[PDB]
RNA sequence: CCAUAGGUUAAUGAGGCGAACCGGGGGAACUGAAACAUCUAAGUACCCCGAGGAAAAGAAAUCAACCGAGAUUCCCCCAG
RNA sequence: UUUUGUAUAAUGGGUCAGCGACUUAUAUUCUGUAGCAAGGUUAACCGAAUAGGGGAGCCGAAGGGAAACCGAGUCUUAACU
RNA sequence: AGGACCGAACCGACUAAUGUUGAAAAAUUAGCGGAUGACUUGUGGCUGGGGGUGAAAGGCCAAUCAAACCGGGAGAUAGCU
RNA sequence: UGUAACGGGGCUAAACCAUGCACCGAAGCUGCGGCAGCGACGCUUAUGCGUUGUUGGGUAGGGGAGCGUUCUGUAAGCCUG
RNA sequence: GUUUAUUAAAAACACAGCACUGUGCAAACACGAAAGUGGACGUAUACGGUGUGACGCCUGCCCGGUGCCGGAAGGUUAAU
RNA sequence: AAUUCCUUGUCGGGUAAGUUCCGACCUGCACGAAUGGCGUAAUGAUGGCCAGGCUGUCUCCACCCGAGACUCAGUGAAAUUGAACUCGCUGUGAAGAUGCAGUGUACCCGCGGCAAGACGGAAAGACCCCGUGAACCUUUACUAUAGCUUGACACUGAACA
RNA sequence: CUUUAAUGUUUGAUGUUCUAACGUUGACCCGUAAUCCGGGUUGCGGACAGUGUCUGGUGGGUAGUUUGACUGGGGCGGUCUCCUCCUAAAGAGUAACGGAGGAGCACGAAGGUUGGCUAAUCCUGGUCGGACAUCAGGAGGUUAGUGCAAUGGCAUAAGCCAGCUUGACUGCGAGCGUGACGGCGCGAGCAGGUGCGAAAGCAGGUCAUAGUGAUCCGGUGGUUCUGAAUGGAAGGGCCAUC
């Protein structure tokens, strides 16, 4: 049979041009009056998945 | 994705975005695909006959990728700025 | 008993030593107080972190009447 | 944790708001600060409203 | 009371068996979730009923998208 | 065999003969190899038929953005040194 | 008269010894309890598994019982050997 | 349990200290011969051949190269009363 | 008298008695999706459940908790 | 005390001597009145204690009668078993050695006996821990649920107040 | 509107009675050769009861399961995140059921800036006034201070007063620190707009290091980004936030 995509991981990652994955940062969903505005501003843009945990992402997303 | 009992990376991270249904019925066209049609006119129905965009597509842009040499009338499709300069330099006539 | 606690090691110290060429913005020393002090082309952070404001080699030196230790970036 | 948290609604008509805390026991009067409003790009007086 | 229930004949038919396939009436749990209750296993196993050489479905109160297609069933795609 | 470590007084086997354990299917990725090459390839099915037909599709030659949309750029932002 | 007494058949099983790959997957030998009663026995019947039945020991339900047996889900699962 | 606190015999040095020259002693090193790996370099490569250095204990594990077995093609061939 | 067939026969179970409580008969209760059946072809001197356990002398205080029974003015409260 | 931790409580009886027994005491760790209290004739293959009779129970065994064991003839198992050319000691060592070191002793092979060792045989320890194992069991654990119960609507109508 | 009646109908609530649904495990008749059943006559009951759907309570009667780890064995006890010091062997890091202490906040000024100021203690003198208030002199030199633990800082004070204020700004961020990662931290400069200062300048919270919680689901405001024929809308997205 076909491999099934981990459908939770398909809602968290998008493949970029050279094959890396972008994702939204954590810690920006709730409890926000105590966080500095400098801290939040560096959490709005999407970041790339680091090299260590990039192996687990590809296993969850076989169809890119 | 099992990391031991640690909360895995695909669940530590938040969901984001949505899926656009309108994006599935759009397509992008090389300039090299403009010569592959016949008659020198480009419609939605001409490109589907040339097996370029596919049947369910309803919107298409022409992109500066590849190159065109023959004069080609583009009709009813969006064109980027670099593709507009490249089509009109080779003798084309972009219209609607 | 009563003595199980300790905190995480905050990894302070001197990150770039003397005669060591850095880029602007490079952290030189992390420290609690101003155990070191900021000299020429060196800024002092919010948590008393000493970073380089320009590019060049690190110079440790002792100046002033109180014999305090100043860190400066020589030009390069 | 007696220090409750509030929000400072812009008086420039925009719904923009800064969020902060106050001790409502010792400071019953409302907090009003003149803060920057990034939508109108001016410094406008903000007034305290309930965080709701 | 008529009547009806009931009774007695007569005629025709049914009954029972059989591997799978089919339609229907019922319908688990182990298991997976690294526990587990929603969920999964799965309308699966099993039980029951009925049928045929196949059954079932089937001739739009259907799709589509302002262009159109034109009953049902099956296969490859669409597409993990 | 298991172990930090076994002549171990730790496990297993009386012996012989025969059997006895990393497979299969489909997806996917990588490497090798071969065919073609900005293209490559067909699936059911037809076909008398391992041919030929069939290009429905799939992958690739463009990306960015949550998205509309823009496009060798794009997003962020009122605007980016 | 008697859930009376002593005591064989019959029913039971208190103690010891033997036996423990036995003669026997619970018996023999010497003693022992009840022995007209809530007794014992033949034949046939009925109660079915989360159920029976139990003068109640979680006892018994075909040498198996804190949920029988047989077949099926089934190659349950086993981070263990 | 039996000498049983030099391994024993035994030793008044065959003990200890100092100094010296010998010798023994390993699968270390050297000699001789053989195989292989990886690098150099050159060849005139048959895509590996001289020379040349150097390497060659090994579990888990990774990589490279093979042997043999049954079956199919080669094979109505070849071997075989 | 009974009991762990196959390591326990006992002080354990049972027992006559006693008490509490349920039950008016299509009884309570029990087995049954239900029909029914047992109780019982019985009828409160009867039947079920529970505790105690011949007989003799006796069985004291506590209703706050937990149950059960009775109450129905108020508060709260479901579908609708 | 079927209950008493301290405890072999103390006192009395019994005995030459009594942690048990019997009678008292009350200081009841932590009895107690139908999960009954205290008595109680009779009964018990019931528990503890004492006495008489009796005796191989014993001091301390002796002999005898039979059935085996032993020998011959016939038949003929079993558990176990890596391989054996299968000694003692002291030491060593996966830390308790027939097998290692040192040393001592020992001709080769049966048969009848004994059971100290072969960490002897039998049963993948039941104890203990572990497994995100199982099973039954309990309850004011969680979530359900049969059953019981409440009301609304339906089956379900007519009058009058 | 304040203050309440009339008339009629508008349906409930409780008596109040009836029979025709329904019940009858009353009698009698018939099917019948029958204590079942059904039919019939009749009596009693009667819209109650009883069943269906919905619903509240009750519910170990029954069922599915859960019931943590570390641990000089397990249980018992203690512990579990975060900060500070020691152990830590002069970079970083470094364990134990090792030795000692804290945190789960506070502050609209205790922030920003400009201006100014400098402690503890002791001595002597002085109304109440005393070991100790306040005042004046002197020694002393931070032995004080820091909203709170410890450590490192702190006189240019980061300590202490006053004036004006909101930079406790929004968008960004070269370059580094620190982690397996999620993440956390430091940051000159740039754009906008602002405060203080004459000005140079300083300000993206506080002397620094504790004062904390991922994702999902859901709420609120903002935003046409999306809107399943089309126009809306619902819902979703993005931004802020709970
Ligand atoms: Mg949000
Ligand atoms: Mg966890
Ligand atoms: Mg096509
Ligand atoms: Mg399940
Ligand atoms: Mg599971
Ligand atoms: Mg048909
Ligand atoms: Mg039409
Ligand atoms: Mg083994
Ligand atoms: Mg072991
Ligand atoms: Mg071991
Ligand atoms: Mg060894
Ligand atoms: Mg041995
Ligand atoms: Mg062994
Ligand atoms: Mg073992
Ligand atoms: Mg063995
Ligand atoms: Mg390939
Ligand atoms: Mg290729
Ligand atoms: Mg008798
Ligand atoms: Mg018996
Ligand atoms: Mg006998
Ligand atoms: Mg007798
Ligand atoms: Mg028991
Ligand atoms: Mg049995
Ligand atoms: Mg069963
Ligand atoms: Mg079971
Ligand atoms: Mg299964
Ligand atoms: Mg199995
Ligand atoms: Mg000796
Ligand atoms: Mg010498
Ligand atoms: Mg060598
Ligand atoms: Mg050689
Ligand atoms: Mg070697
Ligand atoms: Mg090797
Ligand atoms: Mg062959
Ligand atoms: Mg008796
Ligand atoms: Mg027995
Ligand atoms: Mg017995
Ligand atoms: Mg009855
Ligand atoms: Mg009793
Ligand atoms: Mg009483
Ligand atoms: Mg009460
Ligand atoms: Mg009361
Ligand atoms: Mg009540
Ligand atoms: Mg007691
Ligand atoms: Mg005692
Ligand atoms: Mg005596
Ligand atoms: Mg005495
Ligand atoms: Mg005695
Ligand atoms: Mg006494
Ligand atoms: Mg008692
Ligand atoms: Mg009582
Ligand atoms: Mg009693
Ligand atoms: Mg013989
Ligand atoms: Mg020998
Ligand atoms: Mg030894
Ligand atoms: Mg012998
Ligand atoms: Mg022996
Ligand atoms: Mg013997
Ligand atoms: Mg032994
Ligand atoms: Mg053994
Ligand atoms: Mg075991
Ligand atoms: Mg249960
Ligand atoms: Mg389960
Ligand atoms: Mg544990
Ligand atoms: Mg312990
Ligand atoms: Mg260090
Ligand atoms: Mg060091
Ligand atoms: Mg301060
Ligand atoms: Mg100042
Ligand atoms: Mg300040
Ligand atoms: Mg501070
Ligand atoms: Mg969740
Ligand atoms: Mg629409
Ligand atoms: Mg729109
Ligand atoms: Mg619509």
């Amino acid at each position: 049979p076909k491999i099934k995509t981990v459908r939770g991981a398909a809602k968290r990652f998008k493949k970029t041009g050279k094959g890396g994955f972008k994702h939204k940062h954590a810690n920006l969903r709730h409890i926000l009056t105590k966080k500095a505005t400098k801290r939040k501003r560096h959490l709005r843009p999407k970041a790339m998945v680091s090299k260590g945990d990039l192996g687990l992402v590809i296993a969850c997303l076989p169809y890119a | 994705g099992f990391e031991g009992g640690q909360m895995p990376l695909y669940r530590r991270l938040p969901k984001f975005g949505f899926t656009s249904r309108k994006a599935a019925i759009t397509a992008e066209i090389r300039l090299s695909d403009l010569a592959k049609v016949e008659g020198g006119v480009v419609d939605l129905n001409t490109l589907k006959a040339a097996n370029i965009i596919g049947i369910q597509i309803e919107f298409a842009k022409v992109i500066l990728a590849g190159e065109v040499t023959t004069p080609v009338t583009v009709r009813g499709l969006r064109v980027t700025k670099g593709a507009r300069a490249a089509i009109e330099a080779a003798g084309g006539k972009i219209e609607e | 008993t009563r003595n199980g606690r300790d905190s995480e090691a905050k990894r302070l110290g001197v990150k770039r030593f003397g005669g060591e060429s850095v880029l602007a913005g490079s952290i030189i020393v992390r420290q609690r107080g101003t155990k070191f002090h900021a000299g020429a082309n060196v800024g002092c952070g919010r948590d008393h972190t000493l970073f380089a404001k320009a590019d060049g080699k690190v110079k440790f030196e002792v100046k002033g009447p109180k014999n305090r230790k100043f860190i400066s970036i020589e030009a390069e | 944790g007696i220090r409750e948290k509030i929000k400072l609604v812009s008086s420039a008509g925009t719904g923009h708001f800064y969020t902060t805390t106050k001790n409502k026991r010792t400071k019953p009067e409302k907090l009003e600060l003149k803060k920057f409003d990034p939508v109108v790009r001016q410094h406008v007086i903000y007034k305290e409203a309930k965080i709701k």
